């Protein structure tokens, strides 16, 4: 019969699309990003005049 | 005539000798055949490793081809 096929070695894992169903892609678990990311600034110091402890 | 105990020498029994001797091993004939065994030994039991190759891979095949499980 024609039904009939060796595996020889290994499947070595392949890859194949042809249904997507709805893509679905993006879905996981996650609700909350929560508050994004945190306030950061870059404008580089420039020297603080004076030191803030009491002897300067 | 009287009759006492009698002498006899022949050979003498031969007393006082070593009777020790080395055999089959001598020394470097036993290491060649030491070696040799190791020589024989490993390349004789990889060759049933790389047969198990053929299983190893095949085995857990198995497990990849049934999903419905």
């Amino acid at each position: 019969k024609x039904x009939x096929x060796x595996x020889x070695x290994x499947x070595x894992x392949x890859x194949x699309x042809x249904x997507x169903x709805x893509x679905x892609x993006x879905x996981x678990x996650x609700x909350x990003x929560x508050x994004x990311x945190x306030x950061x600034x870059x404008x580089x110091x420039x020297x603080x005049x004076x030191x803030x402890x009491x002897x300067x | 005539x009287x009759x006492x105990x009698x002498x006899x020498x022949x050979x003498x029994x031969x007393x006082x000798x070593x009777x020790x001797x080395x055999x089959x091993x001598x020394g470097y004939s036993m290491f060649a055949v030491g070696i040799g065994a190791l020589l024989f030994g490993y390349w004789s039991m990889m060759k049933w490793n790389r047969e198990r190759r053929r299983l190893q891979i095949e085995d857990f095949e198995a497990r990849i081809a049934l999903m419905p499980l």
